[PDB]
C-alpha cells in the first residue's frame, strides 16, 4: 500500500520528482514519466540486471519529440573492484549497440553552494560510523 | 613539410658550396620548382634580363592582398642566396646568382648541358613486370623489416647502418632486435613521396667525406631521368652511390646502363580504397584491404583474428594497444591514422551525424568524428593508465641550517629549471639528477 502511494505521487505529483529504487524495482515496473536514471550500488557482475534497470527510462512518455535523449549515469569508484564488475556487467548493452560515455569531470560541480561531507570532520565521522557496522483449573495460574 | 625539409637542408649549406650546387642546370630546374608560385614568377622574370631591378619594382607587381606572401617569398628566396641583394647609388638593387642565372638559361635555351640529364641508349625495357615489382618489393622488403614482420631476405648493411644511426628504427644489441619509434610510426604515416624523402634526407646527413655537392647533383639529376630508359656510364662517387641507390629500390641495374624506376619520378612532385576499415563499439576491426602494407601496419596496434581475400578482420585489445604504446606510439597518432583512413560509409554516416547535430541545434559546429567517441576516450584512458606512475631520478636536500639558505638553494634550482618538489615547512626539496651538479656547485659558492 505504501509503495503504491509513493509510485502514484511520483507519477502524478510534481513535488516528488525523484525517487530511490532498489532491487525490487529492478524489473517489470512501468514508469512512463521516467527520463533520467542513476545507479549507485550493483549486484556484482550480472549483465542482465544492467539491462532491466535501463528499461525503466526506455519507455519514457516523450520518446518522439525532436532531440530527445534519455540519460543513464553510472557512478563507480575508481581503483576498486567496481571496474571489474562495471566492465563485466555492461558487456551485454555494448553488444546491443549502446555506448557509454566516460565522464572524468562533471562541469560546474564545485560552484554548487553546499556539498555533503565537504569537510574532513564529516568524513572522519562517517568513516567510523560505517567501519563499526562490522489441570484445566490451574490454567488461571498461567 | 616536403619542400620545407628539403629547403631547410639547402639553407644550412654554405654560400660557397651553394654556388657550386647551382652549376648544373638539372639541379636548378628542380630548385626552381620548389619555390612558391609567386617566387617562381619573379625568378623567371629576372633570369632572361641582364639588368638590376630595385626591390620596390618587385613590390609593385604584388597586390595589397598578397603582400604577406611577398614577405615569405622574398625571405625564402633570399635565404637560399639565389637572390643577391646589391645596394648602390642609394638604392637596394636586386640581382640573381650568375651561376644559377647561366645554368637556367642553358637548360631552357637548349644549350650545352654537360650531360646533366644523361644520355640515351634506346634499350627500353618492360617497367610494369620488373621495375614496378622490383622497387615495390625492395621498398616493401625494408618496410617488412621496419614493421618487424618476418621475411627471408634482409636489407643490406648500408641501409641497415643508416637506420640504426638515424633516429628511425631504434635498435639495441642487448635486446638483439629492432623496433619502431615515435618518428618511425610518423614515417610509416607519411605519403610515399615524403616517405622517400625522409630516408634520403637522413642519408644526406649520414654521409661524411663522396662530396656533399656530388650527392645532390645525383639525387636531383635522378628525378630528371625518365623511367623505362637507358643511360650510359657518371662520377666516381656516383658509381658506389648508384649501387647504394640500388639498395633503396630507386635505380635498377641489370648487372653499363642503369634504369631509373617509378619512385625516381615520384620524388619530384606528387603522383573502394584499399586500407579502409570499419570500427565498431565492440573494438572490432574490419579492413576492406587486400595488401601486406595495410595488414602489416594495422598489426602494430591491433590483435588480428582472421582474414579473407578481400578484407581482414580483427579485434582491438588492451594487450595489442599496450604493445604498440610500449614502442612509443602516441594515441594521437593512432587516431589520426584511423581518421585519415576511414571508410566512405563511416564518413557519410559521420557527415549525417554532423548534419543531424547541426539540424537539431545549428548554433554549434561539433567536430566531425568518424568513429564513435567511446573508442577515442578509452584509447586515451588506456594511455593515462600507462602514465599513472611517475618517477624521477635525483637527490633530496634536507637538514638546512637556516631557512634563508634553504630558500636560496631551492630558488636557484627553480630559476635553472631543475627543481621537482619543495616544502617550506620541512625545509626539503628534490632536484633532478641533471641539475644535481649545478646545485652542489652553487651550494659551495
Ligand atoms: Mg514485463
Amino acid at each position: 500500500q505504501e509503495r503504491m502511494n509513493i509510485l502514484q505521487n511520483f507519477q502524478y505529483n510534481d513535488q516528488i520528482n525523484t525517487i530511490f529504487l532498489s532491487k525490487v524495482g529492478d524489473t517489470s515496473i512501468d514508469l512512463p514519466e521516467a527520463t533520467c536514471l542513476i545507479q549507485i550500488s550493483s549486484h556484482y557482475g550480472s549483465r542482465r540486471q544492467e539491462a532491466q534497470r535501463l528499461g525503466r527510462i526506455l519507455r519514457a512518455k516523450r520518446r518522439n519529440d525532436e532531440g530527445f535523449n534519455a540519460f543513464f549515469y553510472s557512478l563507480v569508484s575508481k581503483d576498486t573492484q567496481e571496474m571489474y564488475y562495471s566492465t563485466k556487467r555492461q558487456a551485454f548493452l555494448v553488444d546491443q549497440g549502446y555506448a557509454f560515455k566516460v565522464i572524468t569531470h562533471l562541469h560546474g560541480m564545485e560552484n554548487i553552494p553546499n556539498l555533503a561531507y565537504a569537510s574532513p570532520r564529516e568524513r572522519r565521522e562517517l568513516l567510523q560510523e560505517v567501519l563499526l557496522k562490522n489441570h484445566p483449573l490451574i490454567r488461571k495460574m498461567y | 613539410s616536403l619542400k620545407h625539409s628539403v629547403t631547410q637542408y639547402l639553407e644550412e649549406i654554405p654560400q660557397q658550396v651553394q654556388n657550386r650546387l647551382y652549376t648544373s642546370p638539372a639541379t636548378c630546374l628542380a630548385i626552381y620548382r620548389i619555390l612558391p608560385p609567386l617566387a617562381k614568377f619573379f625568378i623567371m622574370a629576372m633570369v632572361f634580363n641582364e639588368n638590376e631591378v630595385p626591390l620596390l619594382d618587385l613590390d609593385k607587381w604584388v597586390n595589397s592582398n598578397g603582400k604577406l606572401q611577398f614577405q615569405n617569398a622574398i625571405k625564402s628566396m633570399k635565404s637560399l642566396h639565389l637572390l643577391i641583394p646589391n645596394k648602390s647609388s642609394g638604392t637596394l638593387m636586386i640581382n640573381l646568382n650568375p651561376t644559377f642565372k647561366i645554368s637556367l638559361r642553358n637548360a631552357l635555351t637548349g644549350g650545352e648541358v654537360q650531360n646533366s640529364f644523361g644520355v640515351v641508349v634506346e634499350e627500353n625495357v618492360v617497367s610494369l613486370d620488373l621495375l614496378d615489382e622490383y622497387s615495390a618489393n625492395k621498398w616493401e622488403t625494408i618496410l617488412h623489416f621496419m614493421v618487424g614482420t618476418p621475411l627471408a631476405k634482409i636489407p643490406s648493411e648500408k641501409v641497415l647502418n643508416l637506420l640504426k644511426h638515424s633516429k628511425l628504427m631504434e635498435e639495441v644489441n642487448s635486446t638483439g632486435e629492432f623496433k619502431i619509434t615515435n618518428e618511425g610510426f610518423q614515417f610509416l604515416l607519411q605519403e610515399i613521396n615524403s616517405q622517400l624523402w625522409t630516408l634520403l634526407l637522413q642519408y644526406l646527413k649520414m654521409i661524411e667525406t663522396m662530396d656533399l655537392v656530388d650527392v645532390l647533383h645525383f639525387i636531383f639529376m635522378l628525378g630528371a631521368l625518365e623511367v623505362g630508359k637507358a643511360y650510359k656510364i657518371l662520377s666516381e662517387t656516383q658509381r658506389i652511390m648508384l649501387q647504394d641507390m640500388r639498395d633503396y629500390g630507386l635505380v635498377f641495374q641489370k648487372h653499363s646502363i642503369f634504369y631509373p624506376t617509378k619512385l625516381a619520378l615520384m620524388l619530384t612532385s606528387d603522383t573502394i580504397p584499399d586500407g579502409s576499415l570499419i570500427v565498431e563499439t565492440n573494438f572490432k576491426i574490419y579492413s576492406y584491404s587486400n595488401s601486406p602494407l595495410q595488414i602489416a601496419v594495422l598489426s602494430l596496434f591491433v590483435h588480428l583474428k582472421a582474414r579473407f581475400v578481400n578484407m581482414v578482420l580483427g579485434q582491438i585489445t588492451r594487450e595489442s594497444i599496450r604493445r604498440a604504446l610500449t614502442n612509443g606510439i602516441t594515441a594521437d597518432q593512432i587516431i589520426a591514422y584511423l581518421e585519415t583512413h576511414a571508410h566512405p560509409q563511416m564518413r557519410r554516416l559521420a557527415e549525417e551525424k554532423l548534419e543531424k547535430k547541426l539540424e537539431l541545434d545549428p548554433n554549434c559546429k561539433e567536430p566531425l568524428q568518424v568513429l564513435p567517441p567511446t573508442v577515442v576516450d578509452q584509447i586515451r584512458l588506456w594511455q593515462l593508465e600507462l602514465d599513472r606512475v611517475i618517477t624521477y631520478e635525483g637527490s633530496l636536500y634536507s637538514d638546512f641550517e637556516t631557512s634563508q639558505e634553504y630558500n636560496l638553494l631551492s630558488k636557484y634550482a627553480q630559476d635553472i629549471g631543475v627543481l621537482l618538489w619543495k616544502d617550506d615547512k620541512k625545509k626539503k626539496f628534490f632536484i633532478s639528477k641533471e641539475g644535481n651538479s649545478q646545485v652542489l656547485d652553487f651550494a659551495k659558492r
